[PDB]
């Protein structure tokens, strides 16, 4: 029936949101970042890395080595304090939406989520 | 039209709305239910932030969709 | 964020900056606080002479990092 159409659509909508929101591992609060470093401080007091989403205890989690502009760190593979994940997450969200709309076309002879 | 809203903690509530309603109006309903001041509310739907002056229909928010209340923080 | 610019005379300048500020912006801030024209400023960090068109984040400059200012004077 139409109930399955709703169930599929909302599951995609919630996956699209999961790609964007960072949930605090301590308290479960949904977070997003306006600007700044990737070291987040939740209102519960716990810190987290905005990139890998793990709980952390300070700036030691991140690569703190000098870098050459346009090059990755040659001393470690740690999360970067400065890189903005927005574009990568938007690309994931848009591929999910694109594929989902193609699936609903196959199923039901319509867009999902906000337009581009 | 019925939609859902998840609070900061993850508790889910239910609102009756219309797709022509504005984001401000939806925030007023959230205030009626949970007492959260609208200026403390920041809403996400399907990965996108909902902006004052827009309507639910601007973001293709349909029946049984879920809006998420989040904190917008500055990194260190 | 906040960084320190130390001179060869030992003086330490405190600057308020953002990771997206370019090195050209940082030298403008130095000109503002100390009156040194950018063309007289060489900024060095971990042995690298920082390029004006690049950002602080491009070099992975950290909060509370210290840069080193070496002066020059072509005009005489
Ligand atoms: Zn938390
Ligand atoms: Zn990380
Ligand atoms: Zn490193």
């Amino acid at each position: 029936a139409e109930k399955d159409d709703i169930k599929y659509r909302t599951s995609i909508e919630e996956k699209m949101t999961a790609a964007r929101i960072r949930k605090c591992h301590k308290c479960g609060t949904g977070l997003i970042k306006s600007e700044g470093a990737n070291r987040m401080s939740c209102r519960c007091g716990a810190q987290m890395c905005y990139l890998c989403r793990v709980s952390i205890n300070g700036y030691d989690h991140f690569c703190q080595h000098p870098r050459s502009p346009g090059a990755p760190c040659q001393e470690c593979s740690r999360c970067s304090l400065w890189t903005d994940p927005t574009e990568d997450d938007e690309k994931l969200i848009e591929e999910i939406q694109k594929e989902a709309e193609e699936e609903q076309k196959r199923k039901n002879g319509k867009r999902i989520g906000p337009p581009l | 039209m019925q939609i859902f809203v998840k609070t900061l903690t993850g508790k889910t509530i239910t609102l009756e709305v219309e797709p022509s309603d504005t984001i401000e109006n939806v925030k007023a309903k959230i205030q009626d239910k949970e007492g959260i001041p609208p200026d403390q509310q920041r809403l996400i739907f399907a990965g996108k932030q909902l902006e004052d002056g827009r309507t639910l229909s601007d973001y293709n928010i349909q029946k049984e969709s879920t809006l998420h209340l989040v904190l917008r923080l500055r990194g260190g």
